[PDB]
């Protein structure tokens, strides 16, 4: 949920407390703003450990298929999306047959299967 | 999801991972109303003040997950959006009023074993369920804790997680904050001393906020998880958008798009 | 079905662990 206590309220002064500097996230990262011992985070990392959403740990996504055999030529061949273990990335190939698992029904589906940078 | 636990397979069809295309990444969480759309918190994807302003062109929903990172090969069903409608009476700066916001998925959804929508609530499914003391459910992908230390007893989630709370009495809410609440938002969570402890956390701003029917049995999505101060903190409690107060909004949008 | 009807569960007839307390706090 939106962690309020990120936000500043930037109230005017403390009455029986402090405007002792605390860190409040601000744009893209935590930022010391004055305010009282009690609102926001009292360090660079409390508040980024807080207010973000630090979904960047090991999301290892890249999934078994990924690594498997690139489609083949074959006869009655379709469009086949795969991951192209040399150019970390999903390719198409025209008028190929599945050799494996490695075999996404989209480009987009495809990146993020195998974490592969997602385009447009 | 702070003090909560890993949800069974299967045990929210509606759950709609809120993905970000560059970095891959999680943004927030939504329910599935339909195969056609999805409801998530408006913050989710409008909050200047954080930088945050996600366009169509940024968004991926993967629905149906239950590992939170790990690719579910033949269940999830990714896919991309059309649409972004976010309530016109948004008031981000002040305290988030009508958090809500409405996401057109491309393709309809293939409805599934584990993709399935919920039921946005009516005047009488509502008046019967929400009284005070009345417990809630609520899964999200979110971290564990509000801070930490050296990744103790690991905070991200492996899977899905969930936990019912019990809805509290408005008068405690109101009492709860300085910040101004509206008609639009209830509040849930645990009194200190009540013993059982949980609560939302980042990572789950959007996820349906669902309370099952003892009458129809159906699953009913009552609030979206919308804003708080900090997690599962002692006196504070969680505010969720009230689905309802909005519904009349839900359907003036979807309605307008054709038929 | 219509909405709100989890395949896994209801409709298989099965009922999820943390399921029951949502019941118990309907005393009212």
């Amino acid at each position: 949920s939106l962690n309020v206590l990120c936000n500043n309220p930037h109230t005017a002064d403390c009455n029986n407390d402090a405007q002792v500097d605390r860190y409040f996230r601000e744009g893209t990262t935590c930022l010391m703003s004055p305010a009282c011992t009690s609102e926001g985070y009292a360090s660079q990392h409390e508040c980024q450990q807080a207010c973000f959403v630090g979904g960047e740990d090991h999301s290892s996504e890249m999934h078994s298929s990924c690594l498997g055999d690139p489609p083949t030529s074959c006869a009655e061949g379709t469009d086949i999306t795969y991951y192209d273990s040399d150019s970390k990335t999903c390719k198409v190939l025209a008028a190929s047959c599945p050799s494996g698992e490695n075999t996404f029904e989209s480009e987009v589906e495809c990146q993020v299967a195998c974490g592969a940078p997602i385009e447009g | 999801i702070v003090e909560g636990q890993d949800a069974e397979v299967g045990l929210s069809p509606w759950q709609v991972m809120l993905f970000r295309k560059s970095p891959q990444e999680l943004l927030c969480g939504a329910s599935l109303i339909s195969d056609r759309w999805v409801l998530t918190a408006a913050h989710c994807l409008l909050y200047p003040p954080w930088d945050k302003n996600f366009t169509v062109d940024d968004l991926l929903v993967r629905i149906g997950k239950h590992s939170r990172t790990r690719y579910e090969r033949k269940v999830e069903k990714i896919s991309m959006l059309d649409k972004i409608y976010i309530h016109p009476r948004y008031n981000w700066k002040e305290n988030l009023d009508r958090d809500i916001a409405l996401l057109k998925l491309k393709r309809p959804i293939e409805l599934s074993d584990y993709i399935h929508p919920v039921c946005l609530p009516d005047k009488q499914t509502a008046a019967k369920l929400l009284h005070a003391g009345f417990k809630g459910r609520v899964t999200g992908w979110g971290n564990r804790r509000e801070t930490w230390t050296t990744s103790v007893a690991e905070v991200q989630p492996s899977v899905l997680q969930v936990v019912n709370l019990p809805l509290v009495e408005r008068p405690v809410c109101k009492a709860s904050t300085r910040i101004r609440i509206t008609d639009n938002m209830f509040c849930a969570g645990y009194k200190p001393g009540e013993g059982k402890r949980g609560d939302a956390c980042e990572g789950d701003s959007g996820g349906p906020f669902v309370m099952k029917s003892p009458y129809n049995n159906r699953w009913y999505q009552m609030g979206i998880v919308s804003w708080g101060e900090g997690c599962d903190r002692d006196g504070k409690y969680g505010f969720y958008t009230h689905v309802f107060r909005l519904k009349k909004w839900i359907q003036k949008v979807i309605d307008r798009l054709g038929s | 079905a219509d909405c709100g009807l989890r395949p896994l569960f209801e409709k298989k007839q099965v009922q999820d662990q943390t399921e029951k307390e949502l019941f118990e706090s309907y005393i009212e």
